[PDB]
RNA sequence: UCUGAUCGUAUUGGGCAUCUAACCUCGAACCCUGAAUCGGGUUUAGGGACAGUGCCUGGCGGGUAGUUUAACUGGGGCGGUUGCCUCCUAAAAUGUAACGGAGGCGCCCAAAGGUUCCCUCAACCUGGACGGCAAUCAGGUGGCGAGUGUAAAUGCACAAGGGAGCUUGACUGCGAGACUUACAAGUCAAGCAGGGACGAAAGUCGGGAUUAGUGAUCCGGCACCCCCGAGUGGAAGGGGUG
RNA sequence: UUGCACUACGAGUAAAGAUGCUCGUUACGCGCGGCAGGACGAAAAGACCCCGGGACCUUCACUACAACUUGGUAUUGAUGU
RNA sequence: UACUAAAAACACAGGUCCGUGCGAAGUCGCAAGACGAUGUAUACGGACUGACGCCUGCCCGGUGCUGGAAGGUUAAGAGG
RNA sequence: AUGCCGUGGUGUAAAGCGUGGCAGUGAGACGGCGGGGGAUAAGCUCCGUACGUCGAAAGGGAAACAGCCCAGAUCGCCGGC
RNA sequence: GGGAUGAGCUGUGGGUAGGGGUGAAAGGCCAAUCAAACUCCGUGAUAGCUGGUUCUCCCCGAAAUGCAUUUAGGUGCAGC
RNA sequence: GCCGCAGCGAAAGCGAGUCUGAAUAGGGCGACCCACACGCGCAUACGCGCGUGUGAAUAGUGGCGUGUUCUGGACCCGAA
RNA sequence: AAUAUAUAGGGUGCGGGAGGGAACGCGGGGAAGUGAAACAUCUCAGUACCCGUAGGAGGAGAAAACAAUUGUGAUUCCGCA
């Protein structure tokens, strides 16, 4: 119910953050800036 | 026999309590008071700590003191 | 005969160059998600096999 | 270990591989050519073993740890990148 | 060119029936044979590509074999218990035992995180359409008796409690110096840089008032880096990082 | 069988039931025949009990294996449908 | 139960069920071979009951045994 | 009140600390004082105590009497306190 | 004291062998031995268990606690 | 042939450094003498840097003793 | 011979084998206790034992070999690695 979703890079696709969220209160993806440290900045973050 | 099936456990001693005491010198990055909450607050020259841990930010002596009823912890540098 | 050196201890062990023994460090291999990164920092790279135990593993090293 | 878990089985394996194709050199310094061959001249690999700088039926190497201030003109393998320097600063060369 | 039907060609396979020559017969006769209910050979009567056996493969299998079946404990059995967190025992630092006294945990939250700003509670009293002990309202009084996602202790009214705006630091590269400690572990951390959020600024932010919500190694999986590549160029496989 | 030996009793004491220790009381030295209270008498490294090991037995404990059995394939051919 | 148990234990004649169509089933052997038996279902092997008399009720859900094969699942081989 | 941590003096040979060689121990016992379990019983049982003795401590006292009181035995003496 | 014309007793010769025999069945018996005989070899089996371990003096001198443990009469590390 | 003679890194590699890193950031591991005469811009006299040393204070390795230890019955005796 | 070709078989005449040996060789079969502080993979250990078969030794042996750009040139045994 709390299952362990990792966030990818919207640019270069690189999986870098893992984390958690409710597969019924959030029943979508996420979407969060977060730093990619291969382009070296903030970039958005889907899942997988 | 009955049992004390309800009983029987306890967790660990944490170690809390005041580790460094009043006029003693210290070094910067010293832990001064480790506890739970703030029994003691941050003075001059000490910074509270992510689970209330009171260490040092400055070299000096420890000095224990009261502001406004709560009793804090200081370094004079 | 001739004395066999203890085949799981020197991969996990090895020497400086000035004679200190090396290991890694445990609680590191996975479930790291609930790890935040101020402890698989400290948990990164290598430190010195502690005092209590430098007579047991050089002689699992010779 | 009385019946825990021991200390050879509760840390985790040294990471990595070991090289099969390693070479190795065998290291002399350019700080030693000076001690050694005070008056200069030209340096071979056969100059380096009988004057007990370095291994026999090896790959040497030039490292440029010391002071050399003697005109060497020393053939090896593999100079290093500041023993290049000291050798041609010094007034000599230095050939693979 | 599609679904459905039919047909031809070629290929492969299953049923069904017949055949005899492989093979089978403790059915019969004859010979080796002088003495032979053995054996082998010959002919005949049957059976027959079945059976039996080899290799491969699934089932069943106490018939046999090797073994395992925990500890604690006011003897053992039976019952209860085992890790983590909080309190008392605990003798005003820390630590401290018993099958001593009480409870909780194996989660939850995309806001219940971050920052900026603003607010003060419960209870009591008086008045008020429905409306009551108590809904919403108005005025008094009230320094914390309320509240805190969740047990308890220590805290918090300066708020860490209530509301709102924008946000993703629930960062990456690190870390002087400490706490705790047999060891493995655990915990805290000023500050530095990159790229960010909020704020006019000062600044603050490496999840949550704090302490539980977890599992060493080995062995693998996936993603990226492109380190090694068993003559060479690749590949297989391995290695690093998450 | 046997560590010894010119090997009493009572109240105590002590590893908590004393010939041997304390304080007393009693007893000439040495044999023979009887009795069976003690010497925690002798004999058997307690069968009970528990802990460690083993053995054999049981079964819907675990892993195997014989036996029995399934299909493919070889031995294995011919012809119709 | 030689050597602490002679019994109410075992055996028995009679009973019933189950297996077996014949180098039978069953057993001993890796096999050949043997026994069963120079026997042939009124026979032979297993199990349970135990002269005799009167009797032996109900349950086929569990678990085995026997028979079946519509459906589900499933090996090697084939297919690629 | 004690205890604990720091610091300045003063005292005190066989203290402390770091790193090597070789250990043994990990069944404790009673007494004082503080507490739990038990009936505020136990020669009970479980903890605390820079508390003590026995363990591993002879000698003197407690009649005898591991643990209580005094005192720590290098050897000799027909000395003394 | 039981049987004592019988499912009797006995003599001689023979057959069955160790996870095997044989058993009117007691785990009986298989050379005074049987819940798997005896003998030799593997072999000097192994035992966290009990016992034993041999001349002298000098100097120092413990511990019976903590933590972990298929661990609790064992051992590792710390303490001394 | 072995050990000493340079280390660091998973490794490619580079080397008194090197790994990580964007870093000329910090950290790890590894080298690194001021006890000292003159002097060099010198600093209150102090000592940072380098020649000649004032001639700084180190090193391994092969034998043989001894203690522990590894593999062997491994101090000796003892099962079912 | 049955039975025709013949064959099985039988006659005759020369040769050879058989068994024993202490260890060593080659080929095949193959444990357990033990160790893993339990135990099944694993170990013990291809040991013990067994079967066949030699010889004064035996086995191996004359590249369908290594190696890695240079090369070595049948096998066996020893020391290193
Ligand atoms: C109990 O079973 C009994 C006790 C013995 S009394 C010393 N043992 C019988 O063998
Ligand atoms: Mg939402
Ligand atoms: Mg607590
Ligand atoms: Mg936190
Ligand atoms: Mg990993
Ligand atoms: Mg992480
Ligand atoms: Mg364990
Ligand atoms: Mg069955
Ligand atoms: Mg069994
Ligand atoms: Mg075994
Ligand atoms: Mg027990
Ligand atoms: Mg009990
Ligand atoms: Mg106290
Ligand atoms: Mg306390
Ligand atoms: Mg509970
Ligand atoms: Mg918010
Ligand atoms: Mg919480
Ligand atoms: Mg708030
Ligand atoms: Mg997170
Ligand atoms: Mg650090
Ligand atoms: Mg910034
Ligand atoms: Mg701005
Ligand atoms: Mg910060
Ligand atoms: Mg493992
Ligand atoms: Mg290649
Ligand atoms: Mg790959
Ligand atoms: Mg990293
Ligand atoms: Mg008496
Ligand atoms: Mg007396
Ligand atoms: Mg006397
Ligand atoms: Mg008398
Ligand atoms: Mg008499
Ligand atoms: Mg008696
Ligand atoms: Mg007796
Ligand atoms: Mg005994
Ligand atoms: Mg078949
Ligand atoms: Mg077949
Ligand atoms: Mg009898
Ligand atoms: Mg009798
Ligand atoms: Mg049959
Ligand atoms: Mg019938
Ligand atoms: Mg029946
Ligand atoms: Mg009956
Ligand atoms: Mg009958
Ligand atoms: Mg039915
Ligand atoms: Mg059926
Ligand atoms: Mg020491
Ligand atoms: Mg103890
Ligand atoms: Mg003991
Ligand atoms: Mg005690
Ligand atoms: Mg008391
Ligand atoms: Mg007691
Ligand atoms: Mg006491
Ligand atoms: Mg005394
Ligand atoms: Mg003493
Ligand atoms: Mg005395
Ligand atoms: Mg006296
Ligand atoms: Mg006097
Ligand atoms: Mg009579
Ligand atoms: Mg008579
Ligand atoms: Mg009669
Ligand atoms: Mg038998
Ligand atoms: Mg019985
Ligand atoms: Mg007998
Ligand atoms: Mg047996
Ligand atoms: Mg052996
Ligand atoms: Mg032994
Ligand atoms: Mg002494
Ligand atoms: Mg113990
Ligand atoms: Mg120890
Ligand atoms: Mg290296
Ligand atoms: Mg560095
Ligand atoms: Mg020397
Ligand atoms: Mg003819
Ligand atoms: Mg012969
Ligand atoms: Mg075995
Ligand atoms: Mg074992
Ligand atoms: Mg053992
Ligand atoms: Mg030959
Ligand atoms: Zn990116």
């Amino acid at each position: 119910v709390r299952p362990k979703i990792t966030l990818a890079c919207e640019v270069c696709k690189h999986r870098n953050y893992i984390t958690k969220k409710n597969r019924r209160n959030d029943p979508d993806r996420l979407e969060l800036k977060k730093f990619c440290p291969n382009c070296g900045k903030h970039q958005a973050h889907r899942e997988t | 026999g009955a049992s004390s099936s309800r009983n029987g456990r306890d967790s660990a001693a944490q170690r809390l309590g005041v580790k460094r005491y009043g006029g003693q010198v210290v070094k910067a990055g010293e832990i001064l008071v480790r506890q739970r909450g703030t029994k003691f607050h941050p003075g001059v020259n000490v910074g509270r700590g992510g689970d209330d841990t009171l260490f040092a930010k400055t070299a000096g002596a420890v000095e224990f003191g009261i502001k406004r009823g709560r009793k804090t912890v200081s370094i004079v540098g | 005969p001739k004395a066999k050196t203890h085949s799981g201890a020197s991969k996990r062990f090895r020497r400086t160059g000035t004679g200190k023994i090396v290991r890694q460090k445990a609680n590191r291999r996975h479930l790291l998600e609930h790890k935040p990164s101020t402890r698989t920092r400290r948990l990164d790279g290598r430190t010195v096999v502690a005092a209590n135990d430098t007579k047991r593993v050089t002689s699992l090293l010779n | 270990e009385g019946g825990q878990m021991p200390i050879h089985m509760r840390l985790p394996k040294l990471k990595g591989f070991r090289n099969r194709f390693r070479t190795e050199y065998e290291i002399v310094n350019v700080g030693d050519i000076n001690r050694l061959f005070p008056q200069g001249g030209a340096v071979g690999v056969d100059d380096l073993v009988a004057k007990g700088a370095v291994r026999k039926n090896a790959l040497v190497k030039v490292l440029g740890d010391g002071k050399l201030t003697a005109k060497v003109d020393v053939s090896a393998h593999k100079f290093s990148g500041s023993a290049r320097a000291k050798i041609t600063a010094a007034g000599g060369s230095a050939t693979e």
